[PDB]
Parts: C-alpha cells; structure tokens; sequence
C-alpha cells in the first residue's frame, strides 16, 4: 500500500481471496455439484469464474493465434475495472463478456452484441 | 484399493474439514438442551 | 358408468357399470344408468354396485361424497373402501366396547369422538 | 504429490465412490414404493376435487394481498430440487409482494430469506423425512394462521412429470367466499342449512396439500438418483486419474531411492 | 351428519372416521396401513424471523 | 489335510501338506497368531500311534528380541506342545550371519522327517527379517546394490528356501513339509519390494488388515483377500460339504454390505443375505489359544 | 498469516507478560473454536442462537491482530485491544471498522487517561485496581 | 483376560468397537448428513465423542499449558467408569463434562457446576 | 479390413457394438425393469444374451467338467454363424440353444431337441 496506493491494495487482496475460497472448494464442486453450496458460497463462485477470465488479454503478439486484436490497459483502468465488478455492479452480465478483453470498456461492449 | 477405514478425516482437505465441522455443529446444539433440561429437574 | 376413486386405489375407474347403490345422508339411494346431479354426502353404510347381474360387489365405506354429473357419470369419492369379507366379527366387538365405556367420561373432544365411532361401529356389524 | 499425499487421496475417494453407489441403489428401491401413493393421488385429485372444474370455480380481485404456500424438504443432496422451487416462487412474487409465504421445510426457508425474509409468516420444519400421510396435511392446514381470509391460496411444489426430472407446478386453492359465487355451483342437492361451502373449502386445501407433498417428494427422490449416480460417475473418472498419477509418483520413488545409494557407495 | 356440533371441518372429520373404521377391522389384515393415521409433523407459526411456541401432534 | 484349529481358515483358504501358506498382515493384527494355533492344534494326531497324521512343527524365530522368544516357548511347554516341536533360536542381538542363514538351517533339520515318512511344518517368522539381514552382509563385501537397497539376488534367495517345502511321492516315502512364512507388511500395501515377491512364489497367502481386529473379528482374516490355491482338494470330504454352501453366501453378503446402515429400506432378498452373513462370521470367530 | 492450529510455542506463558496474559487468557481457546464454527455458514445452517456471539467475535479478533508491515505494538497498546475483543465490547462495532478503531482507541488513552497506560507497562500486569479502571473507559469510548 | 481379568478384557474390547465403528460411520454423515442414521447409529456416535474426551486428563508437567490442577487416577477407578458409560448410565450427561476431567467422580461434578 | 478381409471386418465390427451397448445398459436395467424400453432396445438387448454364450463353445480337453462334448469350429464357420443371428435369421430361438455349442449347424440341432 506504500508503492500503488491504498485504492490499488484493497482490489489485489480482494481479487485474491475469492480466488483461493474457489479454488479450496473445488472437491465438492467437481463430486457433488455446484447445488450442494450454499447461499453465500453461491455467489463467490460465479464472481470468480468472471474475474479469472478478465485478466486473461489478448496480446499484440498472439494476434495469429488468437483473432482477436491487441489490448494494453493502463494502470489505472485495470484497477477500477476489478472494483466495480466485486461490488456488485455487472452480476447480471455473462461469464464469456469479460473472457478476452479489455477494461470495464470492452466488457459492457460485449455484453450487447452476444445479446443481439 | 483396500483399507479406507476411517480415510476421509485422516486426508484433511475438503471432506475433512467438512466432516469435522459437521459434527461439531451438531455436538453443540445438543448440549444446550441438555444443560437447561438438567438444571430445571434439580430444582 | 361408476368413478369410484379413493384415496389410496381406485374401484371402477373406467365407465363400465349399471346400478350402484350407496348409503347418503339423506337415505340409501341408488343410482341407475345416468342418475340426476345429485351431489349428496355419504354416510358410514355399503356401497354395493351390482355388476349386470348378480354380481355386485359389496364395498363397506367409511363416508364420503357421491357426486352425480349430468353425462352418466357416477363419482363416488371416499376415504376408505373396504369389502365385506375383509373384517372379523371378533375385533370388531373390541372397538365398540371401548368406545361406548369412553363416552361421556371426561371433557375436551375425547367424549365427543366416541358417540361418532360407536353409531358407525354399530351400522357395520348388523350387515354380516 | 508425495507418496503419502496420494495414498490418503486415493483411499478418501474410493470410500466416497461406495457411499454415492450405495445410496443410488438404495433411491432406486425407495422410488418403487412412493410410485403407488403418487399414483393414488392423481386419482383423489380428479375425483374427488371433480366438483370444481363442472362449476368453473375461478378467483377474482384481491382481497387483503394473498397467502403463498412453498411444499419442499428440509434435507439436501438432490440436485437442483431447492434452486427450482425458490426460484418459481420468487417470480411470481413480483406482482404481488406484499402476500405472505408458508414455507413447509427447511430448505424452502433458507433460500427465501436471503430475498424477502419480511414475507416469511410461517415455517413448518420436519416434512422431508418419511412419506407424507393425510394426518400430516389435514394439521398444516387447520393451523395456517387463518387460511380463509384470503382471496388467492397458491401451493408452490414440484411435479413430477417424467421419471428422470420434473419441473415446478403451481395449484391454486379457493376460499369459502368463491366457492359459493361459482357459474354452476346451484346445480348440486346442496344443503345451505349445514355447512357446505365452508366445509367444501377447507377440505379442498388439506388435500392439494397431500397431492402436492406426495408428488413433491417423489420427484425429490427421483432427482435425489440422478445426483447420486452422477456423483459416482465423477468420482471413477478421478479415481482412474488419481491412479495414474500415483503409479508414475511410486515408479519415481524407487527410481530416487535407488539413485541416491548408488551414488554414495561409488564415492 | 354431526359437522355442525363440532369445531371440526370436513377435512379433519374425514381423517377420523377412516382410521376408526381402520382399527374395527381385521386385526392382521393392518399391514402397511398404521403409518397414514401417525405422523410426527410439526407446526409453528412465525412472525415477523422469529417464531412463537412450536405445536406437536 | 493340514488342521489349523480356525473356523475361518479350514472352510476358506484351507492349507494343505506340502504348500507354501503365506501370512501377510500388518504390525499388531494376527501374523504369529494364526502360526502358533496351528502347531498347538496338532495334539490330537501327535499323541497317538499313527505316524502319517503327525506334523512336527519348527518355528524359526528370526529378527525378534529375546523376550519374545522366552514368552513363546513358555506356553507351548504348559499345553504339551514343545516335545516335538523344533525352535531355531536367531535374536537380533547376534550378527547378521546368524539371522540370514537362520532359514536355511531350519529348512534343513526338517526335511530330515519328509525324507523318512512323517510331516514337517516350518513357520519362518519373519519373511521381512530375513530379508534385511542377507542385505547386511552383501553391502559391506562390497557388491552392487538393486531395488530398495537390496542385492541382485532378492527374489534367489526366498524362493530358493519356500521351494524345499514339498510334498514328495510314494516312492520317496510318502513325506510333505510345509512353509508358513510370515511378511511383515508396512501399512497395509500387499504390493511392495518384499511383500510381491514372497506372494508370487508361495501357492496362497493369509491376508490380515488392522481394521477388522478392532472390530470384533478374532482373527482378522479377510475372505475377499486371501485365496488358496490348492482348493478343496487338500481338506477333508465332511467340511468340504459344508464349506461349498458358505462360500457362495460369504461372497455375496460382502458386496451388499454397504446397506446394512439403511435397515429400513431392506427387500426380502435383501433381510436374508444380511442376516446369514452376520450370524456366519460371527461364528468362526475364535480366542486366542482355543482351536477346534 | 500465523496459523494459530500449527504454530505453538514450547515456552507457554512463562515467556509473556503478566499484562497480556490477563487480558488475553483466553486467546489460544478462541481461535480452536472460531474455526470450527466459521465453516459451518457454507452449509446453510442459520440457526444456533449461542454461538451467534462467538462467531462475530472471532472475526473481529482476527482483524484486529493484523498489524501492518513495520507497525510494532509496544506492552501497553496490546493489552488495551486484546481486552475490548474479548470480553464482547468489540462485537457491536463494525468489521470494515476494524482498522479504524485501534488508531482511535490508543489515541484517546494517551491523553485522557494516561494513567492506566503507563502503569500497564511499568509494572507490566494489572491487578483488581487496574481490571476496573480499564473496563470502564473502553466501554464509555465505544459510544464516539 | 487371564492377566487382567474378564472383566477388564471386556471394558477394552468395548471401547475399542465402539471407537472402531465411529470412523466408518463418519464418513457417511460428510456426504449424506444425519438422516441415514437411525436410532442405534445416532447413539453411537454421542457416546464415542464422550469416550474420547474422558481418557484425556491434566497432566501435572503440562500445568503451565493447560492452566487446570493434575489428575491422577488410578486403575480400579478407570475401568468402572468406562463400564457404566457404555451401558447407558451416563447418557444424559454431555460432551463437556468429561473433557479434561479425572474418573467418575470428576465427571458428576463438572456437569453439575456447568448448568449453573 | 486389410488382412482379414471386408467380410471379417464387418462381422466383428457388429458383434463388438452390440456387446459393448449391452454392458453399459446394465446399470439402467436393474433400475428401471426390463420392460421400460423402447422397440429398438428390446430386441437388441434379447439377441445380445444369445451372442455372447454362443461364442463359448466347449473345448476338447475340458470334456470332463462341463460333460459336452469338444467342438472345433473353423474361420469360415465362425463368420457365417455370427453374421445370420445380427439379421434376424435366429431370433425366434431360445437363449439356452446357443450355450456351449460351436458353428452354425450346432445350433439349429440344439434348438429342436430341446423343446421336442
Ligand atoms: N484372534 C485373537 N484374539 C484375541 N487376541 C489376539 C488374537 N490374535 C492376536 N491377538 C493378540 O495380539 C497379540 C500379538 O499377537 P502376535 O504375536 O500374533 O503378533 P505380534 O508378533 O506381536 O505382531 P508384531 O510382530 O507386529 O508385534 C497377542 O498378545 C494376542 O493377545
Ligand atoms: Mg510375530
């Protein structure tokens, strides 16, 4: 919190713990099912299936591989485009809106034309 | 292949801990109707 | 034509009877080929429906409600639909002795359900 | 990924397989027998409720909101049979929110009251255990909290409509004040001295409450299989996984070991 | 018959007349049939989440 | 026909003179216990006058200390059990010399009655020690060494001593030895360095886990592990009647054991398997120093 | 990150002071307890009216401990915390509050009642003087 | 039994199927839950979580750890107790008494002191 | 098909398919009856009992266990016989007919002697 601030600290920690909540529950997921959780369980496994594939960009390099184009996001978008989607803002969105690419930009646009 | 007696709480991971909680949880409500049902007979 | 559907099984189910005869409330009425709508409520008696012939099938019921509709049709709903040859005459004197002995010796509802079970107790073992 | 790691994973999953195997077929026996009184149901609903539908009983304007009525269990392990009766009753719900909810199990109860937990007037727990009896739905009906003052009576369950899955059906109840205002309800003998119309009410909710609870618990036990099997499934494929990464990790064992006293005793 | 003497229904009159005839029949012939007449629900009614005193029977 | 005195193992893997019956198990879960029964179950033909129905027993004791072969020999003197009876004497306390060829000597001193016209029985307690004791000296002679720091003969060297023990023919005198040898097992794995190779060379081993001896069951001996492969052509024709009947009924009630939890959700051909196979294993379930 | 089930300490309490092992004598029972009841909220269970105090305490305790990278306590700032978590005067405050109300409570210590500070680290443990004058101003500072 | 005695041999034997069997029946509980179980198996499970607490007492060397007094009990005491827990005279009794507790004496006065 | 010819391939192709979709139904026979099935599952399930014992046939040195006698069938016997039970030429024989018995001649005099 002393390099990238007290805004940037709190999306890290806050990104990292639901991931590893997720992760640890996996042998009943896989065994029983995703109905065998609760209501607060329920809710911290679709937020983390949606936030592992929005860091997931498409480089510039890997344009032949992937069809897709290039995104480089900034410091600043990164940041409070993991903070929006933590609280609560973009539940009602799909979980293959935010997969390849960008910011909080790029996943409203997405959104829209799956839906057309 | 053999010899799974008592191999889910031995392991420690997600049944483990799930098995330990449960009967845990399951101690402590019956002990509170146990005590208040005990102090009532002796008075 | 008969639809007598219990609770548990059903007796005539399809349409393929003549004359039923079953105890009301008002009196023991029998419907013929296609009775009037007379939805009526059953009391504890025999539901005998003869088949063609002489072939009736004494069924002992424990009340309900015969439901006539206008289309020939006979629905004879009740709980309970038992034959004739399915009850004992000694276990039967079990039940009416003890319920005669239990009314009118206490309060609540335990005086007012024995003059109930008695006078249906009573109505079964005249009809051996 | 040792070799004590993998013998603790291998043995705790093999005494899962067994349990899920286990109670599948003892679901299997347990549905054979709740076939009949499902059976028996369908008959007391188009028998005996058969007054209804020839003298077209309908509902018309609310009358003090409504009252709801959620049948489900209290145990879990069968797949989606709590996330599908919540779900029906939250959309229906939308309409109409200020009606009250009667939920029979500790299941319906938890789900309804992360969304409205104000809507919640009765919780009846210890229903999903054995099979429902007429003794169980005529005692939740005489004490539903003055069940006649309303206008709208709706019992959410689940009907079974195969013998794999099943789906949420709904069956609406009348009250004393609509059964007596029916089209052709003049055309039966009915006695206006006695109780008739109050009696006729009352009696029409203690058994849809029986046809719900019997065709609920049937396609719970049926959903109950499909998650029993479909856990004992999931379970041989990590088994068969889990073994294959236990016999490269006891070959390379002894392959080390090896390595490790040929190297001192060449020294 | 006797609906109007009593606080009962036709719901809960039609549950007692069953089981009395049930238990003046045939003795042995009870099998699989004492489980409909017994049941171990429970009924309490809420308010507001809390409660009041649970009901047996 | 070899007499055990168990309940449980002359109706399942019944051990005949000249086989090779091994006896698996873990630490504290019924190894020497079934090897000391059978040598003091043998009373009945040894104090007669018929020589062919005799078997003189020779415990090897290899690997244990010197209390327990004090405490051994002790309760067979008090039973009338150690007058033709051979003990090898091989604690841990001597050199590794002593305790390797301890199965090689007692092999020896046996033959000498299935040479003759009687029967012999070894009961080489342990396998597991013998086998560290021929790895000691090899490795300070300077040799190569193989899988789990063991020589390049492992497999020789078991197999050479079990193979001795054999039933000779009639124009030899008519004279069998048996092997009892005990594999001393790690956690329970039938399937390691040791514990593969003494089961791959003897013809049937006598498995015991440490779960069933908590149980209830005296002796822990699992039906679904150990196997015979002499069959019933090693026992006698009156319990091969009834041991035809109860291996069909033993079989079946282990595999739907996993409903006796759920009673009461139990058919009718469900009630009989569960109630015949409790009352069967219950009865063949003997004390300790008690054979029939 | 200090697992509180499988790190212990071989010394007891004869290596701590007097001060924190009044306050917090019931620190080791309460983290054993607080792990067994915090698993069982993903199962469903809404129920046990006992144990409702117990498991907002653990929460607000765990947090509370967490201090930051170069951040050290002294003796006198530690036994001021670990006494308004344990005795439940912490369970009515908030958990995103957490932070917030460590920096306010020894502000208020230092130049209120500095008396019960310093002898807290003076004489290092608190007898039946002490014991009252600490529960009183931790009680009051709760209400702003 | 010949050096113990027979009924020192059945008060070990008792207790160790009881122990023995809990450990299959745990892990039905972890998948299934409390409803398998049925009115032999719902005891047996109360009465081998008391089993296992009563064994453990207060060592006098570990006072500094444990805070409580040193218990010792001996040997006639130890085999009654354990008979009169497996027969059903202390069924009523809960979990908490006879943790860290002495022989039957100590048991008692530990429920009694806690309803208070 | 390249060394066995387009005849064998064909005849082994077809028997192998319907005993491995025999086998994996066994686990929903046992479940839901016999009798639940549609019209192309009951006849495939009733020619698959049949084809798996007629392959056994009794060897000429194991005389003295099973009491038939030995048969050796040929390579031109074996792909005649299987070919005719997959289209419909046995499927009015009993399942009995075709255990322990070899070739196609052997099952057509089983089949009438054991009836009359
Ligand atoms: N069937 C049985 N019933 C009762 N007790 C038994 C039985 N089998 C063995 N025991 C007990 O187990 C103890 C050890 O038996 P045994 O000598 O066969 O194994 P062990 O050689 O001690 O095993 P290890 O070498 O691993 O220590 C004996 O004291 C005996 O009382
Ligand atoms: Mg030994």
């Amino acid at each position: 919190v002393s390099v990238v601030g007290q805004e940037h600290y709190d999306v890290a920690t806050g990104v990292q713990q639901t991931l590893q909540a997720y992760k640890s529950l996996q042998d009943i997921i896989a065994i029983l099912g995703m109905d065998e959780l609760s209501e607060q369980d329920k809710l911290t496994v679709e937020r983390a299936r949606k936030i592992q594939r929005f860091l997931s960009q498409p480089f510039a390099v890997a344009e032949v591989f992937t069809g897709i184009e290039g995104k480089l996001v900034r410091l600043k978008d990164t940041i409070a485009s993991f903070k929006a989607v933590l609280e609560g803002k973009y539940d009602h969105l799909p979980e293959n809106a935010f997969y390849m690419v960008g910011g909080i930009e790029d996943v409203v646009a997405k959104a829209e034309k799956i839906a057309a | 292949v053999r010899s799974s007696a008592g191999a889910v709480r031995d392991a420690g991971g997600a049944f483990g801990k799930r098995e330990q909680a449960e009967e845990e949880r399951y101690f402590r409500a019956r002990a509170k109707e146990q005590l208040a049902a005990l102090k009532k007979h002796h008075e | 034509k008969v639809s007598l559907v219990a609770p548990h099984q059903a007796i005539f189910t399809n349409k393929e009877v003549s004359q039923v005869n079953l105890p009301a409330s008002s009196g023991e009425m029998g419907v013929l080929a296609n009775h009037v709508p007379t939805v009526e409520e059953l009391a504890p008696g025999v539901v005998e429906v003869i088949e063609s012939s002489g072939t009736a099938s004494k069924y002992f019921v424990s009340g309900g409600f015969a439901s006539i509709l206008p289309g020939s049709k006979l629905s004879i709903s009740t709980v309970e639909a038992h034959p004739l040859d399915a009850f004992s005459s000694e276990n039967i004197k079990s039940l009416l002795a003890e319920a005669q002995k239990n009314a009118s010796s206490a309060d609540e509802t335990v005086a007012a359900e024995a003059a109930i079970e008695i006078e249906v107790l009573e109505a079964l073992q005249a009809a051996v | 990924a040792t070799l004590r790691e993998i013998e603790t994973r291998l043995k705790s999953i093999k005494n899962i397989e067994k349990i899920t195997n286990t109670m599948k077929v003892v679901a299997s026996t347990r549905m054979g027998r709740a076939q009949r009184a499902m059976a028996s149901s369908r008959a007391f609903r188009e028998g005996d409720s058969d007054f209804f539908a020839t003298a077209e009983t309908s509902t018309p304007e609310t009358a003090e909101k409504t009252l709801i009525i959620a049948v489900s269990s209290d145990k879990g392990l069968c797949g989606s049979i709590h996330s599908q009766i919540a779900k029906a009753t939250r959309a229906k719900l939308q309409e109409t929110p200020n009606a009250d909810v009667v939920t029979i199990g500790d299941k319906i109860k938890a789900q309804m009251l992360r969304t409205h937990s104000s809507n919640v007037v009765l919780s009846f727990n210890g229903v999903g255990k054995e099979a429902p009896t007429f003794w169980e739905a005529s005692l939740i009906a005489d004490e539903i909290r003055k069940l006649g003052d309303y206008d709208k009576i709706e019992v959410m369950y689940n009907k079974f409509v195969s013998g794999v899955a099943f789906e949420p059906s709904v069956f609406p109840s009348f009250s004393p004040i609509s059964i007596e205002e029916s089209p052709k309800l003049s055309e039966f003998e009915l006695e206006e001295d006695q109780a008739i119309p109050t009696s006729l009410s009352q009696i029409s909710l203690t058994n849809a409450i029986l046809n719900a609870m019997a065709e609920g618990y049937a396609s719970e036990i049926s959903a109950r299989r499909n998650a029993m099997d479909n856990a004992s499934k999931n379970a041989g494929e990590m088994i068969n996984k889990y073994s294959i990464l236990y016999n490269r990790t006891r070959q390379a064992v002894i392959t080390n070991e090896l390595v490790d006293i040929i190297t001192g005793a060449s020294s | 018959s006797s609906w109007q003497k009593a606080g009962i229904s036709f719901n809960k009159y039609l549950a007692i007349a069953a089981r009395t005839v049930q238990r003046s029949l045939k003795n042995d012939l009870k099998v699989a049939a004492e489980k409909r007449y017994i049941s171990d629900a429970k009924v309490q009614k809420l308010e507001k989440v809390s409660t009041t005193d649970l009901a047996s029977n | 026909p070899m007499q055990t005195g168990l309940k449980a193992v002359d109706a399942l893997v019944p051990i005949g003179r000249g086989q090779r019956e091994l006896i698996i198990g873990d630490r504290q879960t019924g190894k020497t216990a079934v090897a000391l029964d059978t040598i003091l179950n043998q009373k009945r033909w040894n104090d007669g006058n018929d020589e062919s129905k005799k078997l003189y027993c020779v415990y090897v004791a290899v690997g244990q200390k010197r209390s327990t072969v004090a405490q051994l020999v002790q309760t067979l003197e008090q039973n009338d059990a150690m007058k033709y009876s051979i003990v090898v004497a091989a604690t841990a306390s001597e050199a590794a010399p002593l305790q390797y060829l301890a199965p090689f000597t007692a092999c020896a001193i046996a033959e000498w009655f299935r040479d003759n016209g009687k029967h012999a029985l070894i009961v080489y307690d342990d396998l597991s020690k013998q086998a560290v004791a021929y790895r000691q000296l090899s490795l300070l002679l300077r040799r190569p060494p193989g899988r789990e720091a063991y020589p390049g003969d492992v497999f020789y060297l078991h197999s050479r001593l079990l193979e001795r023990a054999a039933k000779m023919s009639d124009a030899n005198g008519g004279g069998s030895l048996t092997a009892l040898p005990v594999i001393e097992t790690q956690g329970g794995d039938v399937s390691a360095y040791i514990p593969t190779n003494v089961i791959s060379i003897t013809d049937g081993q006598i498995f015991l886990e440490a779960e069933l001896f908590y149980k209830g069951i005296r002796p822990a001996i699992n039906v679904g592990l150990s196997v015979s492969r002499v069959g019933s052509a090693a026992q006698v024709k009156a319990m091969k009647q009834v041991a035809g009947s109860l291996k069909l009924f033993l079989a079946q009630y282990r595999e739907v054991a996993a409903f006796a939890q759920f009673g009461s959700d139990l058919d009718a051909s469900t009630k009989q398997t569960l109630s015949r196979g409790e009352r069967l294993t219950q009865l063949l379930k003997q004390k300790q120093y008690s054979p029939q | 990150a200090i697992n509180v089930g499988l790190s212990v300490s071989r010394v007891g309490s004869a290596a701590q002071v007097k001060a924190m092992k009044q306050v917090a004598g019931s620190l080791k029972l309460f983290l054993a307890q607080y792990r067994e009841v915090a698993a069982f909220a993903q199962f469903g269970s809404d129920l046990d009216a006992s144990t409702k105090q117990t498991l907002s305490r653990g929460e607000r305790l765990t947090q509370l401990l967490k201090q930051k990278q170069y951040s050290p306590q002294a003796s006198e700032e530690q036994v001021p915390v670990i006494y308004a978590g344990v005795n439940g005067f912490l369970d009515n405050i908030p958990i995103e509050r957490i932070p917030e109300f460590e920096e306010q409570f020894i502000a208020y210590l230092k130049a209120n009642e500095g008396d019960i500070l310093e002898a807290i680290r003076t004489k290092g443990e608190l007898s039946s003087e002490l014991l009252d004058k600490l529960k009183s101003a931790t009680e009051t500072f709760v209400a702003t």
